[PDB]
C-alpha cells in the first residue's frame, strides 16, 4: 500500500531513498516514464516556479528604476506582452537557452545512471556540507517548489479574473 | 433468501457484508461481482448526498443564492445555475467546480476498482478514510450494514424525490408537508 | 549479406501465442489493463466530444478542441493495448 494513499498499491518505480517520496503516484506515471527524467523535470518546474512566484510577490512590491514608463499598469502575464516587445524577454530567453544547452548535457548524463538528477555542483556559498543538514535542505527545496508551483498557477489565475495581482488582492 | 419463491445465486457469495440473497433475476452471475458491489456502494454514497440535498435545500438557503435560483427548485435549480454559467455570470460557475472536484477524485481512485478485480489486498468499498476513528475503530457495530441499507433507502428516496416536483411545482419538505 | 544495424534497445517481439509479449508497448509495458480500459473509454469520449464541438469548421477554432480529437484514433490504440494487457494478466 502507498503512504500517501492507503487504498492504492505502493508505486513500484518509486523508492523512499529518493527525496520528497510521499508514496504518491496513483496513476502510476513513473512506470511510464523513467524514473530519473522525472526526478529532474519536477526539480526544474520547482525552481522555474520558486523564482516565478517570489518574481509574483516583488512586482506588486517594488518595481525597478524606470521600468514603471515601459509598463504602464499591466502586472504578471501582461508586463511579459509589453517587455516582449522591448528587449527584456528575448535577453531573458537567450541566456536562459544558453543555459538549458548545457542543462541538455546534464539531461542526458542524469538518464545514463551517472549523474545524480538536478545537481549542478552549484553551492557559491556553503550550505550542504555536514551530509545531515544536506538531505533536510533537500527536502525542504522540493516541498518549497511543490509549494511555488501551485502557487504560481494559483496567482496566475486569479489575475486572469481580476488583473489585480497577488498582493493588491488580498488587500482588495 | 429474501424470496424462497426465487433461489439465491451462488455466485454472490454468503460471507460478503449486505447479503440478504435478494437477486431474484440472478443478475450477479452476468457481471463480476466485485464490480458489482463497488458500483453499489458508489451509488448509495451519491444517492445519500442528492436525498439530504433535497431536504436542506428546502429548509436552508446559503446566502445571496437566492438571486441566482428560484425560491423553490430542485432540478430546477440545475438548470438555473448551468443557465446564468452559459450566460458568462462569474458567480455562477458552482456545476463545474462541483463536476471538477468530484471528477479529480473519480480519476485518482479508477486504479483501486481494477486492483481489487485481480486480488488486491483492499476489499470493495474500503478506501481507509474514517478520520475521526470513532465510526469505524476497533470492532465496530453494525454500521457496516447500517451504510448499506440507508443508501438502498436513499436510491429509492431520491427517486421518489426527483420524480415528484417533475409533475408538481411542490419540493420535498413541501410536498410532504400537505399532500394533494 | 552484412549485420544489419537495430537500435540499442531492441529486443525480440515475434509472437505466436494469444497475445504478443507487454515489450510490444514499448514504454506503456507496465501499465494495467484496467488502466488502458479506462483511458480507452475517457479518451474516446473526450476526442469524441471535442472532435463533434469543431465539425462545423470555421476560421476560428478551438485549438484546445482540435487537440482533445486527436484522443479518438488514440483511443484505438489504447483499447488494443487493453487487450494485450488483459491476456498477458496484467
Ligand atoms: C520565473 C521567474 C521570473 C520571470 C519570468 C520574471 C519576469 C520578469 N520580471 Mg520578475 N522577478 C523574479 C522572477 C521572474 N521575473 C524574481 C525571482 C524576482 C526577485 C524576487 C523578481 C523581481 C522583479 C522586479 C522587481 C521586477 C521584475 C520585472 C520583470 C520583467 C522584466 C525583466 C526584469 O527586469 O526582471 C528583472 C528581475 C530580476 C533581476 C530578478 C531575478 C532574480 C533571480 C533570483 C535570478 C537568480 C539567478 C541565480 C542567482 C543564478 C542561479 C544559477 C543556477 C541556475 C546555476 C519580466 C516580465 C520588472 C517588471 O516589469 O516588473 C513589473 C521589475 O521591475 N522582476
Ligand atoms: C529590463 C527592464 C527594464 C526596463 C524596460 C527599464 C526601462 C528604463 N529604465 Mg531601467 N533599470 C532596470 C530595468 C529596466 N529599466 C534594472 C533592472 C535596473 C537596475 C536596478 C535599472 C536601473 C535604471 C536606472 C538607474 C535608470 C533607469 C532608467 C530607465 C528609463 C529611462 C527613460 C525614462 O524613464 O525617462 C527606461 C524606460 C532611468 C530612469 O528614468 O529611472 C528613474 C535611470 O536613470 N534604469
Ligand atoms: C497553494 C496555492 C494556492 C493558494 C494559497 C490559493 C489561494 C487562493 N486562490 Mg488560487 N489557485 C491555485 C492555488 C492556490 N490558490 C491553483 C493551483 C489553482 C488552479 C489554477 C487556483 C485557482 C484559483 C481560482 C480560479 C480562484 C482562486 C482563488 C483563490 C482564493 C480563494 C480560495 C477559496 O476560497 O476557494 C476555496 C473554496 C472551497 C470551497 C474549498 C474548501 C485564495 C486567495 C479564488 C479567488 O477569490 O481569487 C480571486 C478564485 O476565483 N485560485
Ligand atoms: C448530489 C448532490 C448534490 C448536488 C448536485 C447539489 C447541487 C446544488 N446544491 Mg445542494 N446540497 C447537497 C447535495 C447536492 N447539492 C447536500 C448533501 C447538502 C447538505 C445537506 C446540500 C445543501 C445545499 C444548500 C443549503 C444549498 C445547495 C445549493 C445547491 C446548488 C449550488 C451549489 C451549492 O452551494 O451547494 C452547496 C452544497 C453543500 C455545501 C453540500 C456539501 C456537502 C458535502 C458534499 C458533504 C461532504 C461530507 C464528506 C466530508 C465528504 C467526503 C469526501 C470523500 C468522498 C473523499 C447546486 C444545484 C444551493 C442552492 O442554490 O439551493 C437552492 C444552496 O443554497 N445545496
Ligand atoms: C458556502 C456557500 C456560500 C456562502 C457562505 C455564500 C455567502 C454569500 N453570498 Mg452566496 N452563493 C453561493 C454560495 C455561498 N454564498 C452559491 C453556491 C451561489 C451560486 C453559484 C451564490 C451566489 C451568490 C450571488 C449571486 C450573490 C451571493 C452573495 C453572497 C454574500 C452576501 C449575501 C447576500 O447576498 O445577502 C455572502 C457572503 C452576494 C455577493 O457577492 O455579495 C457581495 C451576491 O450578490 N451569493
Ligand atoms: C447514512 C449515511 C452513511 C453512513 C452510515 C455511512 C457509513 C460508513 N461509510 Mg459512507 N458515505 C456516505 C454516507 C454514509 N456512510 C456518503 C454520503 C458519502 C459521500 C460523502 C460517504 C463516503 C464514504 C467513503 C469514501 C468511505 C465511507 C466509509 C464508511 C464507513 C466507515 C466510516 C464511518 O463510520 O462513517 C460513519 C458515517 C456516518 C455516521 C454518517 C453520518 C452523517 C450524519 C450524522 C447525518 C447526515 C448529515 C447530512 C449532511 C444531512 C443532514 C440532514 C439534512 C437532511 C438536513 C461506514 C460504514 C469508509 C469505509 O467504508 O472505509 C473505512 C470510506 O472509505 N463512506
Ligand atoms: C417512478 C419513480 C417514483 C418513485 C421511486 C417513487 C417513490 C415514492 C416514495 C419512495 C421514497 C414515496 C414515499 C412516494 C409517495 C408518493 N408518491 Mg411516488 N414515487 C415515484 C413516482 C410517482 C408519480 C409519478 C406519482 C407519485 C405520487 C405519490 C404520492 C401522492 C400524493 C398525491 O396523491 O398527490 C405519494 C405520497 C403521485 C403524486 O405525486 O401526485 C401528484 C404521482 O403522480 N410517485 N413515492
Ligand atoms: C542562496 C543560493 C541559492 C538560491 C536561491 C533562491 C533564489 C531561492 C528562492 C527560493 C524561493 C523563491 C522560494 C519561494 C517560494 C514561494 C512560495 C512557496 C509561494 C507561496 C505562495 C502562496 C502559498 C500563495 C498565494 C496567493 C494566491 C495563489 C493568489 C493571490 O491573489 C493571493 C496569494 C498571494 C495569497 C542556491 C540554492 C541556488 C545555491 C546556493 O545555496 C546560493
Ligand atoms: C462517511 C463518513 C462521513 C460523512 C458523510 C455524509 C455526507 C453522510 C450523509 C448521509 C446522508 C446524506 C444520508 C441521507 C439519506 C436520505 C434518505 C434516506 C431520503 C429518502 C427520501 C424519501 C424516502 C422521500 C420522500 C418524499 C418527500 C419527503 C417529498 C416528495 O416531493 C417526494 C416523496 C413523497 C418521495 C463523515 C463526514 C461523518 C466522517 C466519517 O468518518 C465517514
Ligand atoms: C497565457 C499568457 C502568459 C502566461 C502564463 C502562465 C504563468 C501560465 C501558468 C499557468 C499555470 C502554472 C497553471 C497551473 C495550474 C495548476 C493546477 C490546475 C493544479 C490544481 C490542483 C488540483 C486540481 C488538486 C490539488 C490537490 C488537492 C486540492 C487535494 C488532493 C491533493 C492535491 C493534488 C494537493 C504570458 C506570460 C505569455 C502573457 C500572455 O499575455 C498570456
Ligand atoms: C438535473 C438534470 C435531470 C435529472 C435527474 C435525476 C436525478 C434523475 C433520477 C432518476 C431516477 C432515480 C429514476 C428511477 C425511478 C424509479 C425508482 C427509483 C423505483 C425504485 C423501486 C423499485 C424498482 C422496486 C422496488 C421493490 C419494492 C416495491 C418492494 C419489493 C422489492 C422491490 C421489487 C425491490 C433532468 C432529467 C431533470 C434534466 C435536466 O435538464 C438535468
Amino acid at each position: 500500500m502507498s503512504e500517501s494513499v492507503p487504498f492504492l498499491k505502493k508505486p513500484e518505480a518509486l523508492d523512499s531513498s529518493m527525496a520528497g517520496y510521499a508514496g504518491f503516484d496513483p496513476l502510476g506515471l513513473s512506470s511510464i516514464a523513467d524514473i530519473k527524467f522525472l526526478q529532474e523535470s519536477e526539480i526544474k518546474h520547482c525552481r522555474i516556479a520558486m523564482l516565478a512566484a517570489a518574481g509574483s510577490i516583488a512586482q506588486d512590491i517594488f518595481t525597478f528604476p524606470g521600468v514603471s514608463k515601459v509598463v504602464g499598469t499591466a502586472k504578471m502575464t501582461g508586463v511579459h506582452d509589453v517587455l516582449v516587445k522591448q528587449g527584456a524577454m528575448g535577453q531573458i530567453l537567450l541566456w536562459t537557452s544558453f543555459l538549458e544547452v548545457f542543462g541538455t548535457i546534464a539531461l542526458l548524463e542524469t538518464l545514463d545512471g551517472k549523474r545524480a538528477p538536478g545537481d549542478f555542483k552549484f553551492d557559491p556559498l556553503g550550505f550542504s556540507k555536514n551530509a545531515e543538514t544536506a538531505k533536510r535542505y533537500q527536502l525542504s527545496e522540493i516541498k518549497n517548489g511543490r509549494l511555488a508551483m501551485l502557487a504560481t498557477g494559483g496567482m496566475v489565475h486569479g489575475y486572469f479574473i481580476t488583473g489585480k495581482g497577488p498582493l493588491e488582492l488580498l488587500t482588495n | 433468501r429474501a424470496v424462497p419463491f426465487a433461489p439465491a445465486p451462488d455466485c454472490l457469495p454468503e460471507n460478503i457484508p449486505g447479503y440478504m440473497g435478494f437477486d431474484p433475476l440472478g443478475l450477479s452471475t452476468l457481471c463480476n461481482v466485485e464490480w458489482l458491489r463497488e458500483a453499489e456502494i458508489k451509488h448509495c454514497r451519491v444517492a445519500m448526498l442528492a436525498a439530504a440535498g433535497s431536504i436542506a435545500q428546502d429548509l436552508y438557503q446559503f446566502p445571496g443564492v437566492e438571486k441566482i435560483v428560484g425560491s423553490a427548485k430542485m432540478t430546477g435549480v440545475h438548470d438555473k445555475i448551468l443557465a446564468a454559467a452559459s450566460t458568462g455570470d462569474y458567480k455562477a460557475q458552482a456545476m463545474s467546480q462541483i463536476l471538477f472536484w468530484t471528477s479529480f477524485l473519480e480519476i485518482v481512485t479508477l486504479p483501486a476498482v481494477f486492483e481489487t478485480m485481480n486480488g488486491g489486498p483492499r476489499k470493495p468499498g474500503v478506501f481507509f478514510f474514517d478520520p475521526l476513528g470513532l465510526g469505524k475503530g476497533d470492532k465496530m457495530g453494525e454500521m457496516e450494514l447500517k451504510e448499506i441499507k440507508n443508501g438502498r433507502l436513499a436510491m429509492i428516496g431520491v427517486g421518489g424525490m426527483v420524480h415528484h416536483y417533475l409533475l408538481t411545482g411542490k419540493g420535498p419538505i413541501q410536498f410532504l408537508s400537505g399532500i394533494p | 549479406f552484412s549485420p544489419v544495424p537495430s537500435p540499442e534497445g531492441t529486443k525480440e517481439t515475434y509472437w505466436e501465442t494469444k497475445a504478443p509479449s507487454s515489450d510490444v508497448l514499448g514504454i506503456g509495458a507496465g501499465v494495467s489493463s484496467g488502466n488502458f480500459a479506462a483511458a480507452s473509454v475517457f479518451a474516446a469520449l473526450v476526442g469524441g466530444y471535442c472532435t463533434g464541438q469543431v465539425i462545423p469548421l470555421t476560421v476560428e477554432p478551438n485549438p484546445l478542441f482540435l487537440a482533445g480529437s486527436f484522443l479518438l484514433p488514440y483511443s484505438w490504440a489504447l483499447h488494443v493495448a487493453a487487450w494485450i494487457q488483459k491476456n498477458n494478466g496484467k
